[PDB]
């Protein structure tokens, strides 16, 4: 088992960034009101994006092979996000209904996912970074 | 980054 | 990835 040196890692850095935005989120979805549902969904927006952006610096120095696979896993990112958006949304309009709870249950739901596959993201990176440590 | 934009642009209204 | 792999777990309590 290898880790990798996370020092000036940037990507990594970031993941771990959108990670504690997604457990804000979690942890405080209870004692929000309806205008507070785009805040928390605002700030895992941004954090994605500057990931997003950290990932797009480093896709032209690795091979232009893994190019095709981390591309995959981005456009799955912008995926979760509109989902989490039309979950925001259906939960703003639930809100002194009795769907409420089950709306931000999906919420909770579908910002998990998110979390997740920025993992997926990071371990698609890594992969390419060390793929082509022994390529020359 | 294009699409994300978009979707932090629908986000503001 | 120690201090991430430490997020995602309790990421996976939070639910």
């Amino acid at each position: 088992m290898a880790n990798l040196d996370r020092t000036d890692d940037l990507v990594y850095l970031n993941v771990m960034e959108l990670v504690r935005a997604v457990l804000e989120l979690k942890n405080e979805l209870s004692q929000l009101p309806p205008e507070g549902y785009v805040v928390v969904v605002k700030n895992v927006g941004l954090t994605l994006r500057k990931l997003i952006g950290s990932v797009d610096d480093l896709l032209p120095s690795l091979p232009s092979s893994s190019r095709t696979e981390i591309e995959g896993t981005q456009k799955l990112l912008n995926k979760d996000l509109a989902e989490l958006i039309n979950k925001m949304r259906l939960a703003q309009q639930n809100a002194v209904t009795s769907l409420s709870e089950e709306a931000k249950r999906q919420m909770l739901t579908a910002s998990h996912t998110l979390a997740v596959d920025a993992k997926n993201l990071l371990d698609a990176v890594d992969q390419a970074k060390v793929l082509a440590n022994l390529a020359h | 980054m294009e699409e994300l934009d978009a979707l932090l642009e629908e986000l503001e209204r």
